[PDB]
């Protein structure tokens, strides 16, 4: 039940190994 | 893996595709990123995609998806994880903190949802996650 958070987590958290910052 | 499992990942999708059109765009990525807090840019979006693209369409698939989890599973992300959800800094999150986040992720939770998914993240059984107990699940 709490799973779902967990999967959101793990994508929200790819997008920050992805990150590029500042212009 | 698990039905239970597969369900779970399932809901996370549709968390994820706002639209319903079994697709993740980056618009959708974006507007969840942006619903925690992030401010992505366009080219974070399509690097994220374009990691898992394997059949480079440009947005993502159900297994696709699966993938991006994969990849993140193989710390401090997780301290700025926790930032989300416990927001008065106190070092807990309470259910209303998760139902907080929940519904800014257009989640709607009955009262016993929210407390049964703060009472299986809760390790010492205070009917609360703290930082160590939020580290244990996303791990
Ligand atoms: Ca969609
Ligand atoms: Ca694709
Ligand atoms: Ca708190
Ligand atoms: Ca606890
Ligand atoms: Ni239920």
């Amino acid at each position: 039940h709490m799973g779902k958070v967990y999967a959101a987590l793990m994508i929200f958290d790819f997008y920050k190994q992805n990150k590029t910052s500042r212009d | 893996l698990t039905e239970e499992q597969i369900a779970e990942f399932k809901e996370a999708f549709s968390l994820f595709d706002k639209d319903g059109d079994g697709t993740i765009t980056t618009k959708e990525l974006g507007t969840v990123m942006r619903s925690l807090g992030q401010n992505p840019t366009e080219a974070e979006l399509q690097d994220m995609i374009n990691e898992v693209d394997a059949d480079g369409n440009g947005t993502i698939d159900f297994p696709e998806f699966l993938t991006m989890m994969a990849r993140k599973m193989k710390e401090e992300e997780i301290r700025e994880a926790f930032r989300v959800f416990d927001k008065d800094g106190n070092g807990y999150i309470s259910a209303a903190e998760l139902r907080h986040v929940m519904t800014n992720l257009g989640e709607k939770l009955t009262d016993e949802e929210v407390d049964e998914m703060i009472r299986e993240a809760d390790i010492d059984g205070d009917g609360q996650v703290n930082y160590e107990e939020f580290v244990q699940m996303m791990t």
